[PDB]
This record gives C-alpha cells, sequence and structure tokens, in this order.
C-alpha cells in the first residue's frame, strides 16, 4: 500500500497503487484504494480495509448529507474533520490511515493527513501506507514549491513507482486522480505507463 | 477438551424406508465411570428421535430446550414436525448461544410425519445442519464410527440389515474408545413400530 | 376527545387528519407538478409579502438528493421539517442499501412517518403536503405527492394548495386531450395551469420552476432568466 | 489512548519577572520517523493562557478542540469572567485524571503558562492527573536534559527577566536538539504577558560540531 | 500497557500531643530518579482543627483532598457544624474503601485535635483501614522515622527513664530531628519540611530547609 | 371498546374487496378506483404478497394497511429465520392479529381502521381468512369487506360451492366486486391475487383483462 | 372578538376546523406584546437594536440582555418571552458548539437559523411541551458568505431578511426600515439608522423608559458579533435623540 496526494496550484493530484495483500498473498491486485467521498473530495485508503472501507462509506454519508442541507459543495476541511472524529473516536477499533485530498470553490486545492491515531493536518504532498517509508527521502528531494498539473502527477507517478519497487504490500497499478474545478481526470498507469528505473547491475 | 470431558458417542444411519440411530451408555466423569444407562437419544416425536453427544450436562439442557420448544411448537401449529424443521429448530437454539456454545452435537434420526421419508442429520456445537443420506456419527470416537459406517453402510437396506450395520458399527467403534461404551442402545425406527435394543458391549 | 384528537369518529373518520388539510390551504400557496415524456416539472407560486425580506430564501423547491427534488405545499415550517426528514431517509437510503432512493420508496416512508402522526393521539398530524419529482432509472419520470394522511400516488400530473381542486380539473381536461410531453410543453401546462386557476398573468419573480429531465437527471431550480424563456413563449401564442 | 502513535517530544516553559515563555518544537514523530515537521505543539488558549504539549498529537487535537470550545463558551456570555491559567489548569487535571481512572488516557504531557493578576503561571499537567506548578518545566528528555539548567539558573537568580528567560529557553532548546533523538530543529517560542499571548516561531538552533574533528 | 499509578515519593508524619497536633511531611513531588518540584507540600488545612497528610501517588492525592474538602463542605452544608476529626477519619475510610478495587495509591495520615482538646491522629490504609495512634509516619521513609519515634516518643526498650508528657517545643525538635535523619538516607525525602501545627488557637505552619539532593 | 366499532366503520366505508377460496387456490379481487385519471394506477397497490405463498388484500384505510403490510412480513421472516420453513397462513393471522390486537388495549393510540383478507397456500391445501380491527380472526369460504359488504356477503352466499375452480373463482370475484362497483370496471381499475400451488401472484392488468373479457 | 371554548386552542397537538394551531398563534402573539426588536444587514454587516424596557429603576442598567452572542460570529436579538428566549439562546449555542465539534468550523448563518427552528417546530406539535413565546433573530457575518440575517418566529419558520421587526411597533419599524437604502449603506450609517428606527417607535405614554442596546456583526468587527463600543452607541445615542426631534 502506498497512497500519495499533492497540492497544486489549482486543484490537487492524488495517487495510490492497488496491491491489497493478505499477509504475503495479493488477494487483490487492481484495488481502487482512491474513493470518491463527494464530488470533488477523495481520501486514499491505507491500513485494514475493512477499517477505511467503513469509515469512507460513513464519511461518504455524512458529508452527502451535510452537503444537501447547506444546498452547496462541501468542504475539503470538512470531509477531513468527518475523518478525523471517526479515526479518532474508534482509534483503538481501527487502523486506518487516510489522505484526503480535493477541491473547494473557498479555499482551493487542499490535502489533508489522517493517520493512524486520528490526528489531521493540512500537507502540501501527503504520503502513507507501509511503501511511502521508502519515498520519504525521495518527496523530500524532489518537490518543489508551485508545481503544476501534468508536473504533479509526473512525481506522483514517480514516487508510487518507487514505492512499488521496493515494497513488497505495494504493487500493481497505479491509479492516478486529479481534483481540480472542472471535475476528477482519473487514470490508472500499467505496465509501461509506471515509471520504469534501472536496477544497479554489475 | 469439553467435549471429551464425559465421553459420548452417537451415530444414526439411514435405510430404505426406516432409520438407525444408536449411543452408547456409559455416564463417566473424565476416566471415572459413573453410571451406564445414561440417555443420549431423546424422543422428539413418534418416528423421530435427537440423539445427543458432548457434555453430558449440555446433552440435558439442549434436549430439555428442545422439548420445551418443540412441544410448544407441536401445540400452537397443530401437527408434529417434520425432521428438517426440527433439525432447523436444533441449529436455532444452538446458534443463539453461538460465543456461548452448548457443548454438544446433535444428530437427527426420524421420518417424516406425512412422507415417512427417512431423515437423518447432525449438526456441530454452533448450529451448522448437516443432511446425509447414508449415515452421520457424532462424539469421543468420531473417527472410529467413520471407519465403521464407511466400510460397513450399504445402500437399501432393511431394518434388520440396518440393525445388524449399526450395531456392528456402535460396537466395534467404541471398543477402540476409552472414555465411551459401556453397553450401546440401538432404536431402529420403521413407518409402523419402533424397535428398542440394549447390546452386549464390552464393559470395560 | 372525538375531534381533538386523532381517533375515529361514529362514522369513521379522522377529523384532526381532515383538518390538516384545512392546514395545508392556510398557506395561501398553491403548487402544480406536471410529468412529460422524459421530464417531470414542479411548479409554485412565490409570493413574497414583505418587500424587505431576502427572497433568495423563500422557496417551496427542496433538492432532496441530487436526482429528487420536491415542492412543498401547507405549514412552512412543518415543510421543513417533513423535507429534512426526506434528506435524512434518501442519504439513509444510499448508505444502507448501495443505490439512490427511488421516488416511490422516498414518498412511500415518508407517508409511512406521516400514518404514525394520524394514529398516535399525542401528536398532530404534519399539515403540509409533499410532492417529491424524480427520475426512476427504469420507469422514467416519476411525480409522488404524500398528504397529511399518510397516503401517497402516482400521479401523470397533480396539484396541491388553495386552488388544488381547480387545477385538478385543468390539468384533467389537459391530459385526457393530449398526452403533454416534450420539454417545452410541460413547463407551458404547469405554467398555464398556476395562472388560469389563480388568473394573474405571471412574471418570472412571482413563480419557480424546478425540473428534472431523462437527459439529465440532476434536479434543478430554475433561473429567473428561464421562467422568463417560459413565459415570453407562452405569452404570445 | 492505550497506544500513542504520532508524538510529539519535550514542552518547556519558564516564569519570568513579567509572563512565561514556553517552547516546543514542531515535529510529531512516528515512532524514529520524523513525519510530520510543520505542526504546533503549542496553544493559544486565551488572552492569559498558553499551552504546550507532549505525547499523543491527536489526544492534545482533542484538548485543543475541547479547551477552545470552552473558551468561545465562556467568552459568548460577556459577563467579565474568563478562566484563569490556574482554572485552565484545574481543568485539564480533571480531564487527565478522570481519563486515567476510566483506564483510556490521553497520552499527553502538558505545559500551561499564564499571566492573570499581574502573577505568571506555569503548570504541569500528565496523563495520570499528576500537577504541580513551578518556576521552570520541562516534559519528556527535558525533564533530564533542560531543566538542570533551567533550575540552575533559577538557583542562582530566581527572578528572570524575558530576554535572559528567552536566551534560557533557546539555550535548551539547543540541548534538546544534540542530545534528544527524536527532536527537531525547527521550534515555536511562546510568550504570554500583559499583552496577551505572542506566537513566534518557526525558529532554529544555532548547531556547534567543532568536537566532530576532535577524533583520531 | 497503561499503568495508571506512579510513586511520587514523599514522607508524611504525624505526632499527637495533649494540646497539639503536629503534621510534617517534605515538599519534593519526585518520578523515578526525577524531581518535579522542591515545593510541593503534602499537608492540606481541610477545617480550622484538622490537617491531612497525604502521600503516594500524587494525581490520588490531589484528587482525594479536593474530594475530602467537598465532603467538608456537604456535611456543613447538611449539618451546620464542621466535622470533627473523628467524623473525617471516619468518612475517609469510607470514601477510600468505595475505591476497593481501583485503590487511591495513598498513605493518608490525619492530625488533628478532637471535641475534647486534645491532640488525635488517624492513619489510615489506601483501602480505609484506621486507627487512631499517638503518632504515625507514613509514606516513603516510614520504614525509616517509625522506630525513632518508637524510641524517643514511644520510650520503647528504655529502661530507668521518666515518662513526661511530650510537650510542643520537645516534638518539633523531634520532628526537625527525624527528617534531618530521613533526608539523609531516603532519596524520595527532601529539600523542605513543611511542619502544621494544630493548636487550640488554630493552625500555624512552618518550613524547614533540608537536603537539596 | 368503541373506537373498535368506530374502527369498523371505517373499514365498511372502504373500497370492497372480495376473497373466495376455491378447491386448488384462492382469489383476492378488490376495488382499486382512481378518484381522476391524473392518477397512475401502476403505482400503488392494493392486493400485496406477504411471503411467496401468502398475500393480502384490505378494506379501509391505506396507510394503516401498509403499517401491518410491512409488519406481516417481518413476522413471516423471522418465522422463516427460526424454522427455514415457509410459515403457516393460519400461524401468520395469529401473529399479524395479534399486532392489529396490540393497538387497542394500549391507550393513546387508535385501532387500526383496516380489515385483511390474508391468503395462503400451504401443505397443498387453500386458506382464506379475514383479520378485524379488533384482532380477531375469521377463517372463510368466501367474503366480502368494504362498501356494501353484506350484499357482496350474501351475493356470494349463493354462487358459492365447494368443487369450484380457481379460475372460475376468478369469474365469481369479479362478478361481487361488479354487483357493487358504479360504473364500468377495467383491468387497470380492480386488482387480483391468486394463491395455488405455484405460491402466491397478483395478476397483472393483461392477465385481468381476459377474464374481464370472458364475463 | 370572541371566545371559543370547545378547547381547540388547549393544546399545540390540534388543529382548529379551519385548519389553525390556535396555541402557535397565541404564542405569536405573546410576542407582539413585547418591545421592538430590529435588525438591519447592510453591504458589510448585520445591525441589531433593542429597546430594552426598564421597568424597575432599581436593576443593574444592563439586566435582562436581549441580545445575545450564540457563536462568535453569530448574534441573537429576542423579542417575546425571556426565559423562553434564553432557553433558544442556550439551544442555538448549543447547536453552534456542536456543529463546530462535528464539522469543524463555524456554524453558518441558515443553517443554524433551520437547526433551531427545528427546535422551535418541534414544540409547536406535541400535548406536553407549548410553543416558545419568542420571535428571534439571528445575525451573522463572514468573509466567503456575506452578511446574513434570518427571524425565526414561535411557528418554526425562518426566513431571510434584508431588515427585521419584531414586537409590538414591529410594523413602523418595516416602514422605517423600507424608507432606507440598506443594501448600499455600511455599518456605522446602519447603526445610527438602528438607533433612530428604536427612538421613533417607541411610546413613552405607554412604557416610558428603556435602553436602547446595539449589536452588531461585520467587517469592521472582524467578523465577531459585539455590543459595539459606547462612544458609537452614544454618538447614535445623540443622533436618535436630536433625529427625532
Amino acid at each position: 500500500t502506498t497512497i500519495m496526494a499533492v497540492q497544486f496550484d489549482g486543484g490537487v493530484v492524488l495517487g495510490a497503487d492497488s496491491r491489497t495483500t493478505t499477509g504475503s498473498y495479493i488477494a487483490n491486485r487492481v484495488t481502487d484504494k482512491l474513493t470518491p467521498i463527494h464530488d470533488r473530495i477523495f481520501c486514499c485508503r491505507s491500513g485494514s480495509a475493512a477499517d477505511t472501507q467503513a469509515v469512507a462509506d460513513a464519511v461518504t454519508y455524512q458529508l452527502g448529507f451535510h452537503s444537501i442541507e447547506l444546498n452547496e459543495p462541501p468542504l475539503v476541511h470538512t470531509a477531513a474533520s468527518l475523518f478525523k472524529e471517526m479515526c479518532y473516536r474508534y482509534r483503538e477499533d481501527l487502523m486506518a490511515g487516510i489522505i484526503i485530498a480535493g477541491w473547494d470553490p473557498q479555499e482551493g486545492g487542499q490535502v489533508y493527513s489522517v493517520p493512524m491515531g486520528g490526528m489531521m493536518v493540512r500537507q502540501s504532498f501527503a504520503i502513507g501506507g507501509s511503501g511511502s517509508s521508502y519515498i520519504y527521502g525521495y518527496v523530500d528531494a524532489t518537490y518543489r514549491e508551485g508545481m503544476t498539473k501534468e508536473e504533479c502527477l509526473q512525481f506522483t507517478a514517480n514516487a508510487l513507482a518507487l514505492a512499488m519497487e521496493r515494497d513488497g504490500s505495494s504493487g500493481g497499478v497505479i491509479r492516478l486522480a486529479a481534483i481540480a474545478e472542472s471535475g476528477v481526470e482519473r487514470q490508472v498507469l500499467l505496465g509501461d505507463q509506471i515509471p520504469k528505473f534501472a536496477v544497479a547491475t554489475l | 477438551s469439553i467435549m471429551s470431558y464425559n465421553g459420548g458417542a452417537v451415530m444414526a444411519m439411514k435405510g430404505k424406508n426406516c432409520v438407525a440411530i444408536a449411543a452408547d451408555r456409559r455416564f463417566g466423569i473424565q476416566a471415572q465411570m459413573v453410571t451406564t444407562d445414561f440417555q443420549k437419544i431423546f424422543p422428539m416425536g413418534d418416528r423421530l428421535y435427537i440423539g445427543l453427544a458432548g457434555l453430558a450436562t449440555d446433552v440435558q439442557t439442549v434436549a430439555q430446550r428442545l422439548k420445551f420448544r418443540l412441544n410448544l411448537y407441536e401445540l400452537k401449529e397443530g401437527r408434529q414436525i417434520k425432521p428438517y424443521t426440527l433439525m432447523s429448530m436444533v441449529a436455532n437454539l444452538l446458534y443463539e448461544k453461538r460465543f456461548g456454545p452448548y457443548y454438544t452435537e446433535p444428530v437427527i434420526a426420524g421420518l417424516d410425519p406425512k412422507t415417512f421419508k427417512p431423515f437423518i442429520c447432525s449438526l456441530d456445537l454452533i448450529g451448522c445442519p448437516m443432511v446425509t443420506d447414508d449415515f452421520v456419527v457424532s462424539g469421543t470416537c468420531a473417527e472410529q464410527m467413520y471407519g465403521m459406517c464407511e466400510s460397513l453402510w450399504e445402500p437399501n437396506m432393511d431394518p434388520d440389515h440396518l440393525f445388524e450395520t449399526i450395531s456392528q458399527a456402535m460396537l466395534n467403534a467404541v471398543d477402540r474408545d476409552a472414555v465411551s461404551g459401556m453397553g450401546v442402545i440401538v432404536h431402529i425406527i420403521e413407518k409402523d413400530k419402533i424397535t428398542t435394543r440394549t447390546l452386549k458391549a464390552r464393559m470395560d | 376527545f372525538d375531534r381533538h384528537i386523532t381517533i375515529f369518529s361514529p362514522e369513521g373518520r379522522l377529523y384532526q387528519v381532515e383538518y390538516a388539510f384545512k392546514a395545508i390551504n392556510q398557506g395561501g400557496l398553491t403548487s402544480v407538478a406536471v410529468r412529460g415524456k422524459d421530464c417531470a416539472v414542479i411548479v409554485t407560486q412565490k409570493k413574497v409579502p414583505d418587500k424587505l425580506l431576502d427572497s433568495s430564501t423563500v422557496t417551496h423547491l427542496f433538492k432532496i438528493t441530487e436526482n429528487i427534488g420536491c415542492v412543498m405545499t401547507g405549514m412552512t415550517a412543518d415543510s421543513r421539517s417533513q423535507v429534512q426528514r426526506a434528506r435524512y431517509e434518501a442519504a439513509n437510503w444510499k448508505y444502507k442499501y448501495g443505490y439512490e432512493i427511488p421516488v416511490d420508496m422516498l414518498c412511500k416512508r415518508i407517508a409511512d412517518i406521516s400514518q404514525v402522526y394520524t394514529q398516535n393521539a399525542e401528536m398532530r398530524p404534519l399539515g403540509c403536503c409533499m410532492i417529491l419529482i424524480g427520475i426512476d432509472e427504469e420507469q422514467g419520470p416519476q411525480v409522488y405527492k404524500c398528504d397529511p394522511a399518510g397516503y401517497y400516488c402516482g400521479f401523470k400530473a397533480t396539484a396541491a394548495g388553495v386552488k388544488q381542486t381547480e387545477s385538478t380539473s385543468f390539468l384533467e381536461k389537459k391530459v385526457k386531450k393530449k398526452f403533454d410531453w416534450t420539454f417545452e410543453q410541460t413547463v407551458e401546462t404547469a405554467i398555464t395551469c398556476l395562472s388560469t386557476v389563480l388568473s394573474i398573468d405571471f412574471k418570472p419573480s412571482e413563480i419557480e420552476v424546478g425540473v428534472v429531465t431523462v437527459e439529465n437527471p440532476k434536479f434543478r431550480i430554475l433561473t429567473e432568466a428561464e421562467i422568463d424563456a417560459h413565459l415570453v413563449a407562452l405569452a404570445e401564442r | 489512548t492505550q497506544n500513542p502513535m504520532v508524538t510529539g517530544t519535550s514542552v518547556l516553559g519558564v516564569k519570568f519577572e513579567g509572563g512565561v515563555v514556553i517552547a516546543a518544537d514542531m515535529l510529531g514523530s512516528y515512532g524514529s520517523l520524523a513525519r510530520f515537521r510543520n505542526i504546533s505543539r503549542i496553544m493559544r488558549v486565551n488572552n492569559s493562557t498558553m499551552l504546550g504539549a507532549s505525547g499523543d498529537y491527536a489526544d492534545f487535537q482533542y484538548l485543543k478542540q475541547v479547551l477552545g470550545q470552552m473558551v468561545i463558551d465562556e467568552e459568548l456570555l460577556g459577563d467579565g469572567h474568563s478562566y484563569s491559567p490556574r482554572a485552565i489548569h484545574s481543568w485539564l487535571t480533571r480531564a487527565m485524571y478522570s481519563r486515567r481512572s476510566k483506564m483510556n488516557p490521553l497520552w499527553n504531557t502538558m505545559v500551561i503558562g499564564g499571566y492573570a493578576d499581574g502573577e505568571s503561571f506555569l503548570g504541569y499537567v500528565d496523563m495520570l492527573g499528576v500537577a504541580y506548578e513551578a518556576p521552570s518545566l520541562a516534559t519528556g528528555y527535558g525533564a533530564y536534559l533542560a531543566q538542570p539548567l533551567l533550575r540552575e539558573v533559577l538557583e542562582k537568580q530566581p527572578v528572570l527577566s524575558q530576554t535572559e528567560a528567552r536566551d534560557l529557553v533557546e539555550r535548551c532548546m539547543r540541548v534538546l536538539y544534540y542530545r534528544d533523538a527524536r527532536s527537531y530543529n525547527r521550534f515555536q517560542i511562546a510568550t504570554v504577558t500583559e499583552k496577551g499571548v505572542e506566537i513566534e516561531g518557526p525558529l532554529s538552533t544555532e548547531t556547534n560540531w567543532d568536537i566532530a574533528h576532535m577524533i583520531s | 500497557r497503561f499503568s495508571p499509578y506512579v510513586f511520587n515519593g514523599g514522607t508524611i508524619l504525624a505526632i499527637a500531643g495533649e494540646d497539639f497536633a503536629i503534621v510534617a511531611s517534605d515538599t519534593r513531588l519526585s518520578e523515578g530518579f526525577s524531581i518535579h518540584t522542591r515545593d510541593s507540600p503534602k499537608c492540606y488545612k481541610l477545617t480550622d482543627k484538622t490537617v491531612i497528610g497525604c502521600s503516594g501517588f500524587h494525581g490520588d492525592c490531589l484528587t482525594l483532598t479536593k474530594i475530602i474538602e467537598a465532603r467538608l463542605k456537604m456535611y456543613k452544608h447538611s449539618n451546620n457544624k464542621a466535622m470533627t476529626t473523628g467524623a473525617i477519619a471516619a468518612m475517609l475510610s469510607t470514601i477510600l474503601y468505595s475505591r476497593r478495587f481501583f485503590p487511591y495509591y495513598v498513605y493518608n495520615i490525619i492530625g488533628g485535635l478532637d471535641e475534647e482538646g486534645k491532640g488525635a491522629v488517624y492513619s489510615f490504609d489506601p483501602v480505609g483501614s484506621y486507627q487512631r495512634d499517638s503518632f504515625k509516619a507514613g509514606g516513603s521513609a516510614s520504614a525509616m522515622l517509625q522506630p525513632l519515634l518508637d524510641n524517643q516518643v514511644g520510650f520503647k526498650n528504655m529502661q530507668n527513664v521518666e515518662h513526661v508528657p511530650l510537650s510542643l517545643d520537645r516534638a518539633m525538635r523531634l520532628v526537625k530531628d527525624v527528617f534531618i535523619s530521613a533526608a539523609e538516607r531516603d532519596v524520595y525525602t527532601g529539600d523542605a519540611l513543611r511542619i502544621c501545627i494544630v493548636t487550640k488557637e488554630g493552625i500555624r505552619e512552618e518550613t524547614v530547609s533540608l537536603r537539596k539532593d | 371498546l368503541v373506537q373498535i366499532e368506530y374502527a369498523l366503520a371505517a373499514v365498511a366505508g372502504g373500497a370492497p374487496s372480495v376473497g373466495i377460496k376455491a378447491a386448488n387456490g384462492v382469489v383476492l379481487a378488490t376495488e382499486k378506483k382512481q378518484k381522476s385519471i391524473l392518477y397512475d394506477e401502476r403505482s400503488v397497490h392494493k392486493v400485496e404478497p406477504i411471503t411467496k405463498h401468502i398475500g393480502l388484500v384490505y378494506s379501509g384505510m391505506g396507510p394503516d394497511y401498509r403499517v401491518l403490510v410491512h409488519r406481516a412480513r417481518k413476522l413471516a421472516q423471522q418465522y422463516y429465520l427460526v424454522y427455514q420453513e415457509p410459515i403457516p397462513t393460519a400461524q401468520l393471522v395469529q401473529r399479524v392479529a395479534s399486532v392489529m390486537q396490540e393497538y387497542t388495549q394500549s391507550g393513546g393510540v387508535r385501532p387500526f381502521g383496516v380489515s385483511l383478507l390474508i391468503c395462503g397456500w400451504n401443505e397443498g391445501r387453500p386458506y382464506l381468512f379475514q383479520s378485524d380491527p379488533s384482532g380477531a380472526y375469521f377463517a372463510w369460504k368466501a367474503t366480502a369487506m368494504g362498501k356494501n359488504y353484506v350484499n357482496g356477503k350474501t351475493f356470494l352466499e349463493k354462487r358459492y360451492n365447494e368443487d369450484l375452480e380457481l379460475e372460475d373463482a376468478i369469474h365469481t370475484a369479479i362478478l361481487t366486486l361488479k354487483e357493487s362497483f358504479e360504473g364500468q370496471m377495467t383491468e387497470d381499475n380492480i386488482e387480483v391475487g391468486i394463491c395455488n400451488e405455484a405460491g402466491f401472484r397478483r395478476l397483472t392488468p393483461t392477465e385481468v383483462k381476459d377474464y374481464l373479457a370472458a364475463i | 372578538m370572541s371566545s371559543i371554548g370547545t378547547g381547540y386552542d388547549l393544546s399545540a397537538s390540534t388543529f382548529s376546523p379551519d385548519g389553525r394551531v390556535f396555541q402557535v398563534e397565541y404564542a405569536m402573539k405573546a410576542v407582539e406584546n413585547s418591545s421592538t426588536a430590529i435588525g438591519i444587514r447592510c453591504k458589510d454587516g448585520v445591525v441589531f437594536g433593542v429597546e430594552k424596557l426598564v421597568l424597575s429603576k432599581l436593576y443593574e442598567e444592563g439586566s435582562n440582555k436581549r441580545l445575545f452572542n450564540v457563536d462568535r460570529h453569530v448574534g441573537m436579538a429576542v423579542a417575546g418571552l425571556l426565559a423562553d428566549a434564553r432557553s433558544l439562546a442556550d439551544i442555538a449555542r448549543e447547536e453552534a458548539s456542536n456543529f463546530r465539534s462535528n464539522f469543524g468550523y463555524n456554524i453558518p448563518l441558515k443553517h443554524l437559523a433551520d437547526r433551531v427552528a427545528m427546535y422551535v417546530h418541534a414544540y409547536t406539535l406535541y400535548s406536553a411541551v407549548r410553543p416558545f413565546g419568542c420571535s428571534f433573530m439571528l445575525g451573522s457575518y463572514s468573509v466567503n458568505d456575506g452578511a446574513q440575517l434570518y427571524m425565526i418566529d414561535p411557528s418554526g419558520v425562518s426566513y431571510g431578511y434584508w431588515g427585521c421587526a419584531i414586537g409590538k411597533a414591529r410594523q413602523a419599524a418595516k416602514t422605517e426600515i423600507e424608507k432606507l437604502q440598506m443594501k448600499e449603506m455600511t455599518c456605522r450609517d446602519i447603526v445610527k439608522e438602528v438607533a433612530k428606527i428604536i427612538y421613533i417607535v417607541h411610546d413613552e405614554v405607554k412604557d416610558k423608559a428603556f435602553e436602547l442596546e446595539l449589536s452588531w456583526v461585520g467587517e469592521l468587527t472582524n467578523g465577531r458579533h459585539e455590543i459595539v463600543p459606547k462612544d458609537i452607541r452614544e454618538e447614535a445615542e445623540k443622533y436618535a435623540k436630536e433625529s427625532l426631534k
């Protein structure tokens, strides 16, 4: 599992792998870990799959009901706060690391981390999962202030390719999603579309 | 193990238009034999018996609460219970205690009260029904009973060959288990009669 | 006390349930829903009596989900409460059952809630009318209306409010004559019906139109320029 | 919280003549991983109370939520009554002891600094409910590595100026950067005086590494 | 696993007299090998005749003194009089035993005056067993102080000694001596000695410097 | 109670429902007139399945009716959880009439203004039952409900015989409604459900139309 | 006029034969026996004004505050019955608190007003409770949504208002707010106008002493609802005294 979301100017780019492991058996190799919470707010699910699907469905419920009452698009910080309240209230029953990323008219493109324990913090880029550990140095070296949409898609694709390469829990295809005002563009990177890197042979 | 605390060995075998249910007769607390006439097959109708092996207190508790629920059913409904419906009743009763479970594994042997078709089934301790057409066994000598029944069961037996088959199965099966035995009682259930025999078994 | 609470009269009637329909007429406002071939509109009037009031907040057209809308007629706080309950039941259907609630199932649910008001004596019937529109995935446009009695039905067209009976007579002469359909005619039929029985020759700041179409099932609340685009097209013929 | 996840390290605090100054580095670590590097571990409670916290940062965000809503709900009345720093300290002692007694602690260790009625307040509360007040506080490894420097200065000179206390806090943060492996070279310094609570930051330490060449 | 207790050190001491009760304690709050503060007295004025000494886990000590103060006010509301020393003793026995199964890790010594004007010392275990003593040391160095108090206040293991009643000045000398001797050898004991003297005139309260290690 | 007789007054004001127990099945025809042409008659149903083998119909008050449709279906499936056997029709009528009796004993509520015609097929044998708002239930050969049920109950008593087939019982259940229809019924303004050995089903209006053409 | 004795007007759980709930109407008639609170939203804020009657010279000159801070960005001007109005102040205050605790930001006006109008409505259909005898204005400002002014009556209906008036002289106050270009004025002109409109509709020969209470929220308070400075208040007092002449 490696999940990733990067804020840019105008919206956010989200990314995830597709590998779900039962121990060291790949139970699902095309997992959609990018969950549409509302129309322009997605989450990235890492951790226990039952926990993340339960909390994502419950925040989807509460957030859609909130948006119909308020007759407005919801805030990304509102969905992130609902994940925070659910993941902190049941932090001893849940093993769920969430990255909330989306766009809203009030505050632009936003990325929030809700890791295990249930805290919430806004970030420019967030990484999570068991494979994000292998790309902390890469994303610290590579993230530049003010990248564009295509540059953030390429940055997310490269970092997820690296994490899939080193983690055994990570693998599969790269599922990208870029959320802006015009809507959500999603894409799947598979095979040669996943950025290859050379193994230092000889 | 909680099941092997008292011993217990019940099987039910299907014949042509007849079923046979048979149980051992030892009540023992662990190694010590206490009585040799413990009831492990209770009547649940005219042509419908349940046999219970396992922990003897849960044999009694499950049989008494099943007789409770069954008498209320057969008075509220105005019919004798179908043996499949009895199986579902026992399965509900055992699955209500899913995390606090009755340490007994029933076998049900009977004829349909309207069709006289032979029914056998057996359940686990939390109520998974398991209908077969040849034999069901349950108890601390399960594998001995599987060997004897898988060898000796042949289809379409009259109640005499059914008696001989379930009798040799029970006797030679419980004579290779320590905490079972001390007698075997055998109920042959036909359309027109119930035959009940106790066997010359080893008493050690 | 046989006419104060919801218990039966000696001829089998519920008088508080009868008086809730009188309470619907207290609002002074008439709503009309008609249904087309691939569309279903709701039109109510938007009488704003106080001129230093924010007219963008006076509305009887309510979004229930993205695909289901709603016109309310009757006691206004009762209407907002029944709207909040419909929004709850829609979201909870989507949560528990994994798909968007049908219009008949939501209207049946709200009528099932209203029956409880008609049967327990400690609370009154909730004196207002809900008309739900929305596009069914298999049946097309659906127009459903639940009353304070707990009845609901599906409607080729319907009306709710003060001039309900004359609007019903108008639409009943209308739908046995033509099979009214198309996007334009169905707004025409629901604007003409309201206009004929109110007899006041609309300007677009005075009514409000809510639509669903099969081509885009999102419940839309019409812009005042779009009610102009229907009223000018209707007012020269 | 039976198991803390993203923790914050030492929070300092010292009274000076005219207020209290507290500091906390801006790092929340998951185990050893310096994962969250720009998080503020110092709360402004109200005009006269500030609060820095160690331990689990989700629990501190909970206490920020609850205590900030208490400050809001108090200021809605407009009745001229404010929560004192001692009142925030006592409420928080009751909260941490009450969570302790249910065997569900808030995994925090908190420094409540304050200044009301011309009197400085500095208060320690940890996850068991052990509360006290002192002229200098230090949680985590600050109780080992910073509280010596703090208490030796407060032994020689009981009454510090704001500049002396600020320099002493910076100096202890430099020590904690050298010797504490969960610390970080980016910290906020919060001050409460008569002028209210000001939170300054991010501040860095001046590193010295001359002993790295003294190995031969 | 979460541990709901910590031993914060601290030694307390009360001595009864003919017309006085002296309750004393060190002021060091400790944890492990650290010192939280050096000014945290463990004696608490409850009424104008009663001082409680609390040592052990300091969170329970704080909570328990706040409960005792609230129960004093509830008593004075429902009964229109302040509590006696024996009534606070019996009440605290009930308070401590109500928490039998998740105890207050607190060593309580109540020292004060009874209703005939004489000094009264009550010594409690963490679950509320008490008795009235002539003197009692509790807490961190109780096993150190209590033999010397058995020697000098109790007049035990002495032959041909005169059994004079203990005056206030000599009992103050004994309190200061025993806490110097405990500050030497107990590492949790030190930094000051707060001494509360309960007399007929009220409660006066003194402090004496001890070692800082 | 007086509210039980006043609840029966709301039943006798309701639309006619007729149910006839044939030899190989049970019909349940009702009156379903729309008040105007504006109402989609396809939408709401009066004949209603409870199980795959039990259906029912009513006279009186429809919203009261749906409350017991929902609770008959719950009692039926909680029987099926316990026994894994479809519920007997008579057992289900005991359960439902116990529910319908509960709202007469408790104060602060009124009785149901609805009377149910529960049909069924279990153990190769049809059943016709009527549950009254009191909570009392009666087994029937044939009966009427609603508006002029008395005249229907003596129209049925003249045309009922025991060696009657299900198709002929559909024919004489349409006639019992037609004795009180007031204005030319069609396949869109009545509603018939039948039990037989194949289970309960509500007849499609194309299938009601041919039965009406046979009359 | 004429009384009714059949008893349709004794519980809120009962309709009349012409379809009215008279207990709600009698609660709304309790509001029009109370002094006038006005509320005007402008280009950059909402301004509240209450003629708080002083029916003993012994009170503390600021007792019985009919202006409320229900959240730090929302304020509440009440008319009608004070004890019911303080109950609803606590309800609106708790509802704002619970919204922030659950969703993480300030409660929107139009959502606070709806969630409190639902409480007021839920006390209008039971026999065990009575309707509230207070109507009240909620007024907020923030940056994203602008000025927001809703009023909630005893019936439970909440509408948006550019100006609003609740109380016994509400109608002539609607008149003199209707003589005013509130959509273009700033908050500091609306306070002068609020003070003079309160001083016009105050009949001194029936109720003879009062204290004018003002509260604003807007750009000039950074979207915080406050009482407003005594200097600005007494300038509005002097403009209202001189304006009346």
